[PDB]
RNA sequence: GGAAACUCAAAGAGUGCUAUGCGGAGUGCGCGAGAGCAUUUCCGGCAGCAGAGAUUUCAGCUGU
């Protein structure tokens, strides 16, 4: 008869010396670990509660702010911690965002500044040193475009030519700027859209359809020869610079404030227009705006993508910005503060982590995108835990109290009143439409994405 | 208030939803390697560098 | 984009590779400026990859003189061209993080394939590695830093002031 | 605890090495026992190069016993399984860990 | 139990292992430390009596102000609680809700009146003495500390004779007479 | 990729007995592909668990497994376990109810006269030893060794680690059987009054004042897998209960007369019950089907306890009889007392031990050792039962080598991850489901007499 | 009633501590290469030869 029991042996389980770590011997038996679903459900509850108590998104403003109100903002697309910022008294600055103050500032134009971007120019008489100094440019109300240097201090290859290396002059006013990110050719929206490079002081091309001004425009991030614009005909016009021609136009109901292309998809853009929703359009099939991000209460002033290409940010004329996922169509998150007002230009920093919001009261602010995460390097147990319960919140997203916690924000009560009365009048329009649909023979269903389009040149 | 109301958007009925939720993902009920490969986000960025718009193919 | 940094010590030069980049926009935040005070989370940023000590104390005084006048000395030239990878034409210029804009152009002239960064981020992780110090090397040196800079300090002071011997 | 990650990194080679008939589970659990103790002593706190050395010595000896029972039982030089490269590649992995953790001693280098 | 961190303290506020809600601030524990009550449940066998007399005073106030059953039984209960010394004055029937306390019905116990008339010097020492069997009220000795006294018997609380504490205090004053055997 | 314990590691689903959306199709194929990968790589851990369970066997045809003396196995087993088989002899106070902790680390003994001692038993360590004068029926630990609740003469008290009292429960107006639902942090009490009542012991709240409507509660037992409490009343009814709904969830009718004891297998799948009709029943639980019914054991079974490896323990007054392989579904696995003429299709019991003259009031196994603590009149005895324990405990939840710092951290981790008192369900996998109403397939707002024929038209 | 410890129990703070992620090739591309692509292209077989190396290891051929 053979008898053996457990041999616990007290050496493999408690260490022999007082520094080395003991085993955690471990049996992955469902018999051992009793409640799977309730336990990880409660871990999802704790994770949603923890992000609702860690959602501290405001980083800080930068500098003492502008004078009159930020109306133009342009990140530079090849460096992380600097962006240019122009306010409509005339004053444009080049902010360094690490230390949060400007490199330099200037009184640029007499009237408003209406557009500014950044450039890596190429002159045919110079190696353009794009590492010891850094160039922006700006078009404005006083019929002038100015290509501007900045003595930046990030490298130390050297040891002087501070401002206004050259001026362009136009016969009408100007409204928008962006630059073809190769071959130093940039494009302006004014009373008519002009294409010019930095080597000659005349418009190399007219580009407009007809007599209507161009309220904004934006180049592409890839297929850089193509660009889009928005005119006060409530119209989107795409241009291709290879054929040097406009190429299609759609007219919508209300005026499109600002375009921004996709960095990843490269033929999808987002229009922000004055009806209170942004429109993720395709390019190749411009008859169905393939997403509509809806949850605003006033005109949506600008928008840009995250550089990761799947999360966009709209800033609107109500005193609140909000950040959308691409494939939902409703607000992922709302940022607002009492001191920001009429937020006009919101852009996304080039590492998809920060949201720069330039308001109308002058200040330009930093925000985090993921409002609960933090920006330090994490030990891999913290990384595994935060990523773990991120995935866990994602799969238990539809439980009806995890959803109410992860959906609860605190909006200002102006936006609350406007959103709920928008809800009751939308329900009223839906009910009266249901009555007409009950009686009338053919009131055909139009999609929500196809609703706002009022026309399109080149039907196929 | 624990079982959800309807079937959520990407799925279509409750066998889809429960076949999604059938496997717990914690390190208790699953191994460490299957844990750390089951959980990682769809995007994953490196923390301090500019993200370029992709230009592929034929560099 | 900060790939390497060069730290100049009393015993000799050290060159560190940078594994993870520090965050650039939130660099004035509490939770980022505390990770350069935590050692176990500062070593997630910076790996030691080379350390050439000064051969003699006379060469230690000579290198201290050459750094104080911002010049490049030959041991520094040796450790830089050992550690820094040669780049292609202009794509991917390699990057040091040094501590002064006067040492900048001199090693730029000695190495036209190398770019020098001395901004707030560079001085930030420089003072991180100065704070932690000899714990980075895990004993890979022949010298104690406080007594070494004692001797180097009296030497450098004496040679600067021309203190007489008789 | 990343020791669990290493310890269940090493499972598939012993899985195939058991399902082909050269060890049995009643002794691969013994080598798994000693491997567990070695990994804990290795990536614990206050560890040492002698712990790395004894881990290298034990893994080389179980590699030699693997080749011995391979040519004895199966009468072949190798069984083209996953194990035959795996055991020396994790010896090299131990060496890499020891050089990264302790770049001081030229003996281990 | 661990002096929880800030996020843990926020995630669970209502935990308290020591003091729950239904402890009522641990007043039974606090007053039995105050009056050195030996056994458990003595507080609640007092509190049952306190709730009983406020229930009966409630029902007597409910009964109408003219009938002799109500007026006789309320003056009877008031005189009975004076004769047990739970009160101090023959006060109003409002003091049958402001003034009856489990602390008062404890305050008529034997060791606390013993400390009150300075027989011992602390109530723990009084329970020591009357558990060693030194005191008596009138003729009969008292062994248990749960014997509370009446208004009548706060005068014949004296030790027994041959109690050697009585002998030591009499020999302290050197009035130690020894013909009376103590 | 074979992984023979896949049948142990699978997780079944609410099924029907193929789509059109391509994105949904690829999502589902990725989901069940990673399900199969996670099941295989989870069952690839049995190479990594340290040591196997113990056992014995006759390895002859003459001797049997049950007629093996504790002296013989205490001689043939190692010195550590032979030293761990303690036999306390305490005479002056009453019969001693026995409650180990959830691990094997401590031990709580209660004499019916007055005597409760919480002690480490592996090392001899007095933690709290108190004689409180009134009678104590039963007692248990709460979450650690740090707190233990004693069911005194009427009022239930809970106590600190060193013997101080912390709460005299104004409710639980008497008590006879306590238990602790450990993941829910719920101290559950039942007794002579027909009141099963639950107490959230973390925040100090009551949870449920459930009226039993069945007289006193003769024996209660926790299901360790869905956390329902199985009460067994005087009717023979074993009714099983949840704090969320007042009506008893499921009313089994197991025995006749009163039910003397209930014991649930740790997999939640079998329930062993003894009545005062001299009957023992084995129950399926997940299908509610009476498995097999040992009728007319020769004396009333006082207590049953099932180990962590499916090992039946029956206390026949002065006897302790242990059956192995008694929790299968066959007809072989009915536990009997004799192999009639040497019949190889019976469960002659795995071990047996007759005590001297003392009634054993409760069995209870030790969690992670191969020994059971039986409590009788004159004290406590550990019995070496070689197949009665999970050798491979999981150190992420409960650890028999747990120190002070990890004790504090493990209890505060369970205190954050306490399941709420509502999700006590008859099956634990009904939280991520959908409602039984609000039908399965979702709809996306698109589909929500000739003379009489002559005298028509009027 | 005051005081010894390796008497134990329970909390707290500080100092530390790293806390710490198919293969040789060969074959054409990727601006002297590997940071990817792709494999029957020989091999990771058998004995011997003879050049070596501390019995067991490598270097080039016969058949295989």
């Amino acid at each position: 008869m053979k008898i053996k029991t457990i041999k616990r042996s007290a050496d493999d389980y408690v260490p022999v010396k007082s520094t080395q770590e003991s085993q955690m011997p471990r049996n992955l038996n469902p018999e051992l670990h009793p409640f799977e679903r309730a336990r990880e459900y409660t871990k999802a509850l704790n994770a949603t509660k923890l992000e609702r108590m860690f959602a501290k998104p405001f980083v800080g403003q930068l500098g003492y702010g502008h004078r009159d109100g930020v109306y133009a903002i342009a990140k530079n697309y090849g460096s992380l911690n600097k962006l240019a910022t122009g306010s409509a008294d005339g004053v444009i600055k080049y902010w360094n965002m690490s230390t949060r103050e400007e490199f330099v500032s200037f009184k640029a134009h007499y009237g408003l500044v209406t557009g500014l971007c950044v450039t890596q120019p190429r002159f045919h008489d110079k190696k353009p040193d794009l590492k010891s100094q850094n160039f922006m440019l700006s078009c404005s109300d006083d019929k002038t475009v100015k290509l501007w240097s900045i003595n930046v201090d990030d490298y130390s290859n050297k040891n002087n030519e501070e401002g206004l290396i050259r001026t362009f002059d136009g016969e009408s006013a100007f409204q928008g700027i962006d630059s073809h990110r190769e071959n130093s050719t940039f494009a302006t929206g004014g009373a008519k859209i002009h294409l010019w490079d930095v080597n000659r002081l005349k418009p190399v091309s007219d580009l407009s359809w007809g007599a209507d001004n161009i309220t904004s425009l934006k180049f592409n991030q890839n297929e850089t020869d193509i660009l889009a614009s928005t005119g006060s005909d409530n119209s989107i016009v795409l241009y291709d610079l290879r054929t040097n021609s406009p190429t299609q136009k759609i007219v919508q109901t209300m005026r499109t404030n600002a375009i921004c292309w996709n960095p990843m998809e490269a033929f999808n853009f987002v229009t922000a227009n004055e009806d209170h929703n942004a429109y993720y359009y395709d390019m190749r099939n411009l008859s169905r705006s393939l997403n509509v991000f809806k949850d605003h209460v006033s005109a949506v002033m600008d928008v840009d993508f995250s550089p990761t290409g799947d999360e966009i940010v709209t800033g609107s004329y109500d005193k609140s910005i909000r950040i959308y996922k691409t494939n939902h169509g409703h607000s992922r998150e709302i940022y607002h503060t009492k001191r920001m007002q009429h937020v006009f230009q919101v852009k996304y920093s080039m590492d998809s982590k920060y949201i720069i919001s330039g308001s109308d009261d002058g200040n330009v602010r930093l925000w985090r995108s993921k409002a609960w995460e933090r920006s330090n390097v994490k030990t891999t147990r913290e990384k595994n835990k935060l990523e773990y319960d991120e995935k866990l919140k994602e799969r238990f997203r539809h439980m009806p109290e995890i959803k109410r916690i992860s959906r609860h924000r605190h909006v200002p009560q102006v936006i609350k009143k406007a959103q709920e009365i928008k809800n009751i009048e939308l329900s009223s329009i839906k009910r009266r439409e249901a009555n007409e649909r009950r009686t009338r023979k053919d009131m055909p269903y139009i999609s929500e994405r196809k609703k706002q389009i009022v026309g399109t040149v080149h039907k196929y | 208030k624990y079982q959800s109301s309807a079937v959520p958007f990407p799925f279509e009925n409750r066998e889809q939803y429960e076949r999604s939720l059938r496997m717990p993902i914690g390190q208790e009920w699953t191994s460490r390697a299957s844990h750390q490969e089951l959980i990682k986000p769809r995007i994953m960025t490196k923390p301090g560098q500019v993200i370029d718009p992709l230009k592929a193919p034929f560099k | 984009p900060i790939e390497y940094l060069l730290f100049e010590e009393p015993t000799g030069y050290a060159v560190f590779k940078v594994k993870l980049q520090q965050d650039d926009i939130g660099s004035r935040l509490k939770e980022v400026q505390e990770q350069i005070n935590d050692f176990g989370a500062f070593t997630k940023l910076i790996e030691l990859v080379s350390f050439a000590p000064f051969k003699g104390a006379a060469e230690a005084l000579e290198n201290a003189n050459d750094i104080s006048e911002g010049l490049v000395s030959e041991s520094l030239k040796a450790i830089l061209d050992l550690n820094l990878p040669k780049a292609s034409s202009k794509k991917k210029n390699i990057t040091l993080a040094i501590s002064d804009k006067n040492l900048g152009p001199s090693i730029k002239e000695e190495f036209p394939y190398v770019d020098c960064i001395s901004n707030e981020l560079a001085q930030d992780l420089i003072r991180g590695v100065r704070l932690h110090g000899e714990k980075l090397f895990k004993g890979l040196q022949s010298g104690d830093l406080e007594r070494a800079q004692l001797g180097l300090g009296h030497a450098y002071s004496r040679a600067k002031v021309k203190f007489s011997v008789q | 605890s990343k020791t669990r990650y290493y310890l269940e990194q090493c499972i598939p080679e012993m899985d195939d090495l058991v399902e082909k008939g050269l060890f049995t589970k009643n002794e691969v659990s013994l080598i798994m026992k000693k491997r567990t103790d070695f990994e804990h002593r290795l990536n614990s706190r206050g560890s040492s190069i002698n712990d790395y050395i004894k881990y290298i010595n034990y893994e080389s000896n179980v590699n030699k016993l693997r080749a011995k029972r391979c040519k004895r039982i199966l009468q072949v030089k190798k069984t083209n399984s996953l194990s035959d490269w795996s055991i020396q590649q994790r010896i090299g992995f131990i060496y890499q860990r020891g050089t990264n953790k302790f770049p001081q001693d030229l003996k281990f280098w | 139990v661990r002096k929880l961190k800030h996020h843990e303290q926020k995630l669970l506020k209502k935990v308290d292992f020591l003091e729950w809600k239904q402890d009522q601030g641990h007043r039974d524990t606090q007053v039995m430390r105050t009056y050195h009550i030996q056994n458990r449940e003595d507080y609640h066998k007092y509190n049952r009596i306190c709730g009983d007399i406020r229930r009966l005073a409630n029902k007597l106030s409910l009964l109408p102000p003219t009938d002799p059953f109500r007026r006789k039984h309320e003056q009877l209960l008031l005189d009975k609680l004076y004769a047990m010394g739970v009160l101090t004055t023959k006060s109003k029937i409002s003091d049958l809700e402001n003034k009856v306390t489990v602390s008062a019905i404890c305050r008529r116990r034997l060791p606390v009146i013993m400390h009150r008339l300075k027989m011992a010097e602390t109530i723990q020492d009084a329970v020591k003495f009357i558990e060693q069997g030194h005191v008596r009220v009138g003729p009969n000795l008292i062994n248990d500390p749960a014997y509370l006294v009446t208004r009548n018997m706060e005068d014949y609380v004296t030790w027994v004779d041959n109690s050697k504490i009585k002998k030591t205090l009499l020999r302290y004053r050197n009035q130690i007479d020894d013909f009376d055997f103590s | 990729k074979e992984r023979e314990n896949q049948n142990k590691f699978e997780r079944s689903t609410y099924t029907n007995n193929q789509t059109k959306d391509k994105k949904l199709r690829a999502g589902l194929k990725k989901i069940d592909e990673q399900y199969k990968k996670a099941v295989s790589s989870a069952a690839a851990t049995d190479y990594l668990l340290p040591e196997s369970n113990g056992y014995l066997e006759p390895e002859n045809e003459l001797e049997k497994t049950f007629k093996v003396q504790q002296s013989e196995i205490k001689s043939s087993v190692d010195v550590s376990t032979a030293n761990k088989a303690l036999d306390l002899s305490l005479k002056e106070f009453g019969p001693y109810h026995i409650k180990y902790a959830k691990n094997g680390t401590h031990l709580l003994i209660t004499g019916r006269k007055g005597h409760v001692a919480s002690m480490d038993w592996r090392k001899g360590q007095l933690r709290a030893e108190l004689f409180l004068n009134e009678t104590c029926h039963s007692a248990t630990y709460l979450q650690n060794e740090q707190y233990f609740a004693v069911a005194q003469k009427k009022y239930t008290f809970i106590y600190d680690h060193e013997g101080t009292e912390l709460h005299r429960l104004k409710q639980h107006i008497e008590a006879r059987h306590l238990d602790f639902l450990p993941y829910h942090y719920l101290l559950v009490t039942a007794g002579e009054t027909g009141w099963l009542k639950y107490h959230d012991v973390s925040t100090g709240q009551l949870v449920s004042e459930l009226r039993t409507k069945a007289g006193p509660t003769m024996a209660m037992a926790q299901n360790p897998w869905n956390a329902v409490m199985h009460l067994g009343h005087s009717n023979g009814t074993v009714s099983l209960w949840s704090p969320s709904m007042p009506e008893p969830l499921v009313k089994l009718l197991s025995a006749r007369g009163p039910v003397n004891s209930i014991a649930i297998d740790r997999s939640g799948y079998y329930m062993a019950t003894t009545g005062a009709d001299r009957s023992m029943k084995i129950w399926d639980i997940r299908n509610f089907k009476q498995l097999h019914s040992v009728e007319s054991l020769p004396t009333p079974g006082t207590n049953v306890s099932i180990s962590d490896t499916g090992l039946l323990a029956l206390s026949r007054g002065p006897h302790v009889t242990l059956w192995k392989d008694a929790l299968k579904l066959s007809g072989d696995s009915k536990p009997c007392f004799g192999s009639m003429g040497g019949n190889p299709h019976r469960n002659t019991p795995y071990m047996s031990h007759l005590f001297a003259g003392n009634k054993v009031e409760n069995l209870g196994f030790v969690p992670f050792e191969d020994l059971l603590g039986v409590g009788h009149q004159t004290g406590i005895t550990n019995l070496i039962v070689p197949g009665a324990g999970e050798a491979n405990y999981d150190a992420l939840e409960l650890n028999p080598f747990e120190t002070k710092k990890q004790r504090q951290e493990q209890e505060v981790r369970t205190l954050l991850n306490k399941l709420p008192a509502d999700t006590i369900t008859l099956d634990p996998n009904s939280i991520g489901s959908v409602d039984k109403r609000s039908s399965t397939i979702r709809l996306n707002a698109k589909d929500l007499d000739v003379i009489e024929e002559a005298l028509s038209r009027f």
